[PDB]
């Protein structure tokens, strides 16, 4: 590390006239003579976009010791994970909260065979996905708690991947609306006022804004007639969709 | 034979109706019984009265005023106040629940269950009448059943009787003093209700009278009795013409063709003079020249707006006491004269006068003092844009986050109503600054 | 200069001259109940007394407030200032 | 905030802590130059800590 | 402070107000997080959130 | 100002294919934003303007006021995608006599009345992208029974995607519309 | 006209009720007996709000006292203006809940809770017009915070247009006295907000700042604690009771203060409060009333108001005022504290004025702030319980009656959701 010479630092302009000792205000009450201004307290803005301090992640802990069958593969121009076993055969009960809850990490290869292997088990799974709603909340919410744009952009594609999956799942995330929806409030209206110019964030959907409002319509959507109820309650400036 | 009907609907409505009938009573010489006393007249003429009142065929008066609110408070205590013997026990109208400040509740929840006998009573009062002039009808803007009821009453009335005049005596929110949080909404919504509905609007925000008071009457504590006297005396200067014997009469139908030059435009605010206190008043002349100079002044507004700050439509300004037509034009020249003052470009004359003989009256143990020459002004400018520019950024800085929508849209009242009270409102102050553009 | 009545009891709306006359023209501002002299030689005459017993050995011992809060006076505004006729005449004076 | 950042924290600000700190002042000898306001109030730091 | 501002030949008036303006580093502190290490010599001082 | 120029088939006043779409158009942005995208309805660039409180979001056709945009031209027509929210849009013309008067259009409005300076619309908006036409001389003709001599102003609103803003002249389908006019089908 | 009833359940709130309606029925000129006695017209206008006329001319108030244990009314049995109860409206268990929310809530107040609602729904279509329920308890206790919240949820599922108070104190955790506080309030905070539509909060640790520092009396005690809440709980609806210049129900404060309907949880004060021997020196006027009401050491919570930015105000005068000087001084307050108050709400403070002021004083203030200083409660007492909750200690008294620790965990992500997003509306800007 480096640092100026501090005892060297100096101003010029100044001059270098000293009042000593002789000095002052009494006798001389003008009317135009200055007082303090006192300190004041700055204005409080507490933490509400710090980070979040991510949690320790279950994947990491299960992946190390090797208990999951997933396998790497380099064959590909980017990794595509091949199956020890099959999806089909693979109990999602067990394991898809334990992929849910490895989106939070970071490190290689750990993000990448987590996010990986939940599109693929969403992809694959037909029915069994219904019964396993209540216990995926907990993942979810608490990777959408991590206020990081990349992780919250990446779950809510997982959102969307997850309510087009599969028939009859969003009427059934209906009652769960409530835990989930209000960090969205924190983010609905995060969009760039670029102006004129030429946007070029189409490529890669990092417009979080589009993201959250492509979110927020799916659901609408898909769930049914108490979504908007849900919806409006939750955030409040949210504007039907299904209602012309 | 000439007759007008009073509404009087919000806790400001009734306050300001005690104010103003205590004053006709004294004016008329009726006593709180409503009996003229057999010995001690005051007052000459006959049918003076029937302009207000209905003589009941032997003795007693009956005014031609209703009473409408949702909470029982303030009916009850006219009721058991000393005028009890005045109206008609039957024509206080009281609810049981108040809107609460919640402008849906009082048009689409709880008024649709009032209005009906209101409207009843409405008939009932009208039938009697003969030469039925209009209606005068007081509300207070800022308040939930106040605003919701009235712009219902006025929506009722338009298809009932057609053509009848009425004139809406509104209290606007003051530009940084409010007792509310959430009035800029129903105030937004009551003017859009209104503006297609009412012909002549008065503004009286606070803020001004408040000042005028401290400044004139010199009142360090001024509370509501004030203003409402203050208003009384305005609305008597104004219908004076109508009871009293005058130069140059002025009717109340005299207003929609003087005042408004388009239908949109009808909102206009008032000034009065002289306003002081019995120990400095008698040690000056009073005279008609200095008094409509302190009708004009800025200071003097009643509505907290800027006159120097736009151009001016129209002036109709009324004298009652021993004024005479070469003083009111000598002094009409000498503003006209004045450099200060502009009108707009097709407006070459743009002052309408009128003249009574009858000094205002004094109220015993109020503040005003007793003079011989008052005036009354009523002024259309460009100026009052600006009031509702303040209370458009007022109304869009909560409605930017949808703030107490739902306290609204769970009553009945669907999403979309805010924004046309939003787009009518820009739609007004485009027409203020086109009709203000020179040719 | 200080009108004594006006700041300690906020007097309500009316006329600076009206409330100076009432706050002047009423009693009090005036007369010893003591009978104290403004010297101090006659501070012994009176005991300074405040006229409940305070226990804390079970319950409360916050203690009622002084006598100087208004009762029975309780009565609605609109009343106090909406009065028809038997007041004061204004401009009587007689000559 | 290693005490620097807090330098930089309280010089940001001048309404919220105005004073003589906010500027440079001369020096009682005349030999040494009036000193920088960011480097006076570090050195006193280093005489206060001494 | 009159020891401090000989030491850095510089004003005890100026130096005082230094002094009274860092010392509000509770203002600084009371906002959540900003960790403070500070040392000014001997004294490792540390401050985590609370 | 689009004043004292040939104009006989279309005129085109914003397109969204450009360097910059919008060189005499003033932008006033509160709480919204701006910008062009490829649309994956149709694989182009649109313009695009959304936000809350709809009436504040707002774009105008003369880039300062003061000043005359005055059309030569009868028949205004505009390509919108319908993204199932609020959106208004109005415009000023002249008339026979020297009045200057306006017609608001909303989406969110039901009732329609007439007024010296006012008359507010309401539309219905099919799904999707869409082709709107405002003949506005049989408007003009029937609220006021006055004749149209020049077209002053055009405003949008919030909460719209928009690919072009052109005026017709005429009756015109697709085979006489030109290519670029015309909207190629997905 | 326009009625509220009262419930009150627990110890503490038994103990709060207790004088409350010692409070009001000095305020009316009731005697113990319920006989009138008083001196003024307007004691008995509209005295039927908390009241029921019987037959011999008495009055009675509309007040249900239930518990899970019978010692608390075998005591307030006892005590002054006791008598005036219904003997039968009093329900009472014969166990106790042993401060378990688990018991309180799911093994004895199901069983329970069928007479007490009978009752209360006998009282409920007795009344000409309701216009809501107010009930006082406390959130460190299990049977109170247990059975008050069920009742809340029973009375809401069959009320759904009227209104909701709870007077609710929270555990401080500097002077604790329950080692479980952490658990049950969580657990009765998670209900609570989904259903009350306004919640009061008080703190014993501030009462006894407030008595200590600002009465300057040696020792207080639980009855003054409950005196300065009763005095509290009287002028948010004195006035409902007495005529205004600006009357304001409790309808109307619900729809000024809460923006959106999750924020409904309030700090309160009380002014003018003055030591005995100093009462004599200070000159009663709105500066002094309103000085003392913004002060951060009024506050009836250990809140301080300063670390956040208030959404709303509001202030109830008693007494007989200028409305200039109510409406200038709320203006310079709002002006010179512009920072503390959020910005894209313009002038964020309601005013009301009623001219009937409390017994023994010229004027009073009643103040109700809605601010976002309530969050380090939640963070607090979140943090008491994560930090309990992960060795899973004291976990098997309430797991031996069908709970289980999934309620526990989405009761606490409930509370820190309510956290983050109480939070939010704090750093917003236009
Ligand atoms: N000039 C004047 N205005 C008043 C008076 N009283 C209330 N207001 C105004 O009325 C507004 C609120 O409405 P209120 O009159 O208090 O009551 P309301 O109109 O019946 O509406 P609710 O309160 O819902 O019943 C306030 O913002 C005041 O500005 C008064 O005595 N004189
Ligand atoms: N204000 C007040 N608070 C009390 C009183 N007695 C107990 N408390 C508080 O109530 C809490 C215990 O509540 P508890 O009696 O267990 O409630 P319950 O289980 O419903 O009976 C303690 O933290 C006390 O601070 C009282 O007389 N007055
Ligand atoms: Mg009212």
């Amino acid at each position: 590390q480096h640092a100026p010479v501090f005892e060297d630092s100096q101003a010029a302009t100044v001059v270098n006239k000293f009042q000593g000792l002789r000095q002052g205000t009494g006798g001389k009450t003008s009317t135009q003579l200055p007082v303090k201004q006192p300190f004041q307290a700055p204005n409080p803005i507490c933490g509400a976009f710090k980070k979040r301090t991510i949690p320790v992640s279950e994947f990491r802990r299960y992946y190390d010791r090797g208990d999951l069958p997933i396998k790497v593969d380099h064959q590909g121009s980017v990794n595509k994970i091949i199956w020890v076993i099959q999806p089909d055969q693979l109990d999602y009960h067990h394991y898809l909260p334990i992929f849910f809850d490895g989106l939070r990490e970071k490190l290689d290869p750990y993000r990448f065979l987590a996010i990986l292997g939940t599109y693929d088990l969403l992809e694959k799974g037909s029915n069994k996905i219904l019964p396993v709603i209540p216990q995926l909340i907990i993942p979810v919410k608490t990777a959408l708690n991590t206020r990081d744009n990349e992780i919250i952009g990446i779950m809510l594609k997982i959102l969307q991947r997850l309510v087009v999956s599969g028939d009859m799942i969003g009427e059934a995330l209906v009652p769960y609306y409530r835990q989930i929806l209000p960090i969205f409030n924190l983010y609905k209206n995060c969009n760039k006022n670029v102006g004129d110019q030429i946007d070029y964030g189409q490529r890669k959907k990092l417009t979080l804004g589009d993201l959250i409002q492509e979110t927020l319509e799916l659901f609408e959507q898909t769930g049914g007639e108490d979504a908007f109820i849900n919806i409006k309650y939750m955030i409040p400036t949210y504007e039907s969709c299904v209602h012309n | 034979m000439r007759e007008v009907i009073s509404i009087h609907v919000g806790q400001g409505g009734i306050q300001v109706g005690n104010a103003c009938w205590e004053l006709f009573c004294l004016e008329h010489g009726i006593q709180p019984d409503g009996q003229m006393p057999s010995d001690k007249t005051i007052g000459g003429g006959d049918d003076a009265f029937n302009t207000f009142f209905s003589e009941t065929g032997a003795g007693k008066h009956v005014p031609r005023a209703v009473f409408l609110d949702l909470e029982p408070t303030v009916i009850d205590e006219v009721r058991t106040g000393t005028y009890r013997q005045l109206f008609h026990p039957e024509q206080l109208i009281s609810g049981k629940e108040d809107a609460a400040n919640n402008f849906a509740r009082g048009h689409y929840t709880i008024g649709k269950e009032i209005v009906d006998l209101c409207l009843d009573r409405i008939r009932k009062l009208a039938d009697n009448c003969t030469g039925l002039q209009g209606f005068l009808v007081f509300n207070s803007v800022g308040g939930g059943t106040g605003s919701g009821l009235g712009s219902l009453l006025l929506e009722r009335l338009s298809v009932d009787y057609g053509k009848k005049s009425k004139l809406g005596f509104t209290i606007y929110p003051s530009p940084q003093v409010s007792t509310a949080v959430v009035e800029p909404y129903n105030s937004i919504l009551s003017t859009h209700s209104l503006l297609e509905h009412t012909d002549v609007a008065v503004m009286l925000d606070n803020e001004a009278i408040y000042d005028i008071c401290r400044r004139n009457l010199d009142i360090e504590r001024p509370t509501y009795t004030n203003l409402n006297r203050l208003i009384a005396q305005v609305i008597s200067s104004l219908t004076a013409s109508l009871r009293f014997d005058g130069a140059l009469n002025v009717d109340i139908t005299e207003f929609q063709t003087n005042l408004v030059p388009y239908p949109r435009i009808h909102f206009m605010l008032s000034s009065y003079a002289p306003i002081i206190s019995a120990e400095k008043a008698y040690h000056e002349q009073l005279s008609v020249a200095e008094i409509t100079n302190s009708a004009f002044e800025p200071a003097n507004m009643m509505a907290k707006c800027d006159p120097r700050h736009g151009k001016y439509m129209a002036c109709s300004m009324m004298y009652r006491g021993d004024v005479v037509p070469k003083d009111v034009n000598a002094s009409i020249a000498t503003i006209k004269t004045k450099r200060t003052i502009q009108f707009v470009d097709w407006c070459p004359t743009g002052f309408k006068v009128g003249i009574n003989y009858q000094p205002p009256t004094v109220v015993p143990g109020g503040d005003l003092a007793k003079v011989m020459r008052a005036v009354c002004m009523i002024s259309n400018s460009t100026a009052i844009a600006e009031v509702f520019s303040r209370l458009d950024h007022k109304f869009d800085l909560m409605y930017a986050k949808r703030a107490f929508v739902h306290w609204y849209v769970g009553e009945g009242m669907e999403e979309g109503e805010f924004s046309e009270a939003r787009e009518d409102l820009a739609a007004l102050e485009k027409d203020y600054e086109e009709v203000g553009i020179e040719t | 200069g200080y009108i004594p009545g006006l700041k300690p009891n906020n007097h309500y709306g009316a006329s600076y001259g009206e409330i100076a006359k009432n706050c002047l023209s009423n009693p009090k501002v005036a007369q010893n109940p003591f009978k104290l002299a403004s010297t101090g030689f006659n501070y012994q005459r009176h005991d300074f007394r405040d006229p409940s017993l305070t226990a804390t050995t079970h319950k409360f011992g916050a203690q009622t407030l002084l006598k100087n809060h208004p009762s029975i006076d309780q009565k609605s505004n609109q009343w106090q200032s909406q009065t028809h006729d038997s007041f004061r005449n204004p401009l009587h004076k007689p000559n | 905030m290693n005490l620097d950042s807090i330098f930089e924290w309280i010089l940001k600000q001048p309404i919220n802590y105005p004073g003589k700190h906010q500027d440079s002042q001369p020096r009682t000898n005349p030999a040494y130059k009036p000193l920088e306001a960011k480097a006076q109030f570090h050195i006193i730091f280093k005489a206060t800590g001494e | 402070a009159g020891p401090i501002a000989a030491s850095c030949y510089l004003g005890k008036d100026v130096v005082s107000s230094a002094h009274n303006a860092f010392i509000q580093a509770v203002s600084d502190l009371t906002t959540l997080g900003h960790g403070l290490n500070i040392d000014f010599g001997f004294v490792k001082v540390y401050v985590q959130d609370r | 100002m689009f004043k004292n120029t040939f104009q006989s088939g279309f005129l085109s006043i914003l397109y969204s294919i450009g360097s910059k779409p919008l060189q005499i158009w003033d932008k006033s942005i509160r709480n919204g934003h701006i910008k062009r995208i490829t649309d994956q309805d149709i694989l182009s660039s649109v313009l695009e303007i959304m936000g809350t409180n709809v009436s504040t979001n707002y774009i105008t056709a003369p880039a300062d006021p003061k000043e005359t945009l005055g059309i030569k031209l009868p028949f205004l027509v505009m390509i919108i995608k319908n993204l199932k929210k609020y959106y208004t849009f109005e415009v000023q013309v002249l008339d026979d006599k020297n009045v200057r008067r306006r017609f608001r259009a909303s989406n969110y409005q039901s009732t329609t009345r007439v007024k010296p300076f006012i008359c507010t619309m309401p539309m219905r908006l099919d799904e999707g992208w869409n082709q709107i036409q405002f003949n506005l001389s049989d408007f003009t003709r029937r609220a006021y029974a006055t004749n149209y001599i020049e077209t002053l102003r055009v405003q949008i609103h919030a909460n719209c995607r928009i690919r072009r803003i052109y005026f017709s002249d005429r009756l015109y389908s697709e085979e006489e519309l030109p290519p670029e006019f015309k909207l190629f089908l997905p | 006209m326009r009625e509220i009833v009262h419930i009150q359940g627990g110890q503490c709130g038994n103990q709060i009720g207790a004088k409350f309606w010692e409070v009001i029925s000095d305020e009316h000129g009731i005697d113990p007996t319920g006989t009138y006695h008083g001196d003024s017209d307007l004691q008995l206008e509209r005295i039927n709000v908390y009241y029921n006329e019987a037959t011999g001319g008495r009055y009675v108030p509309r007040a249900i006292l239930m518990d899970l244990e019978p010692g608390t009314m075998d005591s307030v049995r006892a005590g002054p203006f006791g008598q005036l109860f219904r003997p039968d409206n009093f329900v009472f268990g014969q166990t106790g809940a042993g401060n378990n929310w688990a018991k309180g809530h799911y093994t004895e107040g199901a069983e329970l809770i069928d007479s007490v609602l009978d009752v209360v729904r006998k009282e409920a279509e007795g009344c000409d017009c309701l216009q809501g329920f107010q009930i006082t308890h406390s959130l460190g206790g299990g049977t109170g915070s247990g059975m008050g919240t069920l009742l809340i949820s029973k009375v809401r599922e069959e009320y759904p247009d009227r209104i909701m108070e709870t007077f609710s104190v929270v555990p401080s955790p500097k002077v604790s006295d329950t080692v479980v506080e952490p658990y049950n309030a969580t657990l009765s905070v998670h209900q609570l907000v989904e259903n009350a539509d306004e919640c009061m909060v008080i703190d014993n640790e501030a009462l006894y700042d407030i008595c200590f520092r600002t009465l300057k009396l040696t020792t207080p005690t639980y009855g003054d604690l409950n005196h300065l809440v009763s005095a509290a709980m009287s002028g948010v609806t004195c006035c409902l009771r007495f005529p205004g210049q600006l009357n304001s129900d409790l309808r109307k404060l619900a729809v000024n203060l809460i923006p959106f309907p999750r924020l409904h949880f309030f700090m309160i004060g009380f002014a003018p409060l003055t030591s005995r021997g100093s009462q004599q020196y200070r000159a009663l006027t709105v500066p002094e009333l309103t000085q003392q009401m913004f002060d951060a050491k009024n506050m009836m919570c250990a809140a301080d108001p300063r670390h956040g930015r208030y959404l709303t105000a509001s202030a109830l005068f008693r007494g007989r005022m200028s409305t200039k000087e109510v409406d200038e001084q709320m203006l310079n307050v709002q002006n010179k504290n512009s920072s503390y108050f959020v910005e894209w709400i313009p002038n964020n403070i309601k005013s009301s004025i009623c001219d009937i002021p409390p017994k023994g004083l010229k004027m009073a203030v009643t103040f109700v702030g809605n601010s976002t200083a309530i969050q380090e409660m939640f963070k607090r007492v979140a943090e008491q319980f994560t930090a309990m909750f992960r060795r899973k200690a004291f976990l098997h008294w309430y797991t031996g009656e069908g709970m289980d620790e999934m309620e526990f965990t989405e009761a606490e992500s409930n509370m820190n959701d309510l956290v983050s997003e109480y939070q939010q509306y704090q750093d917003a800007t236009a």
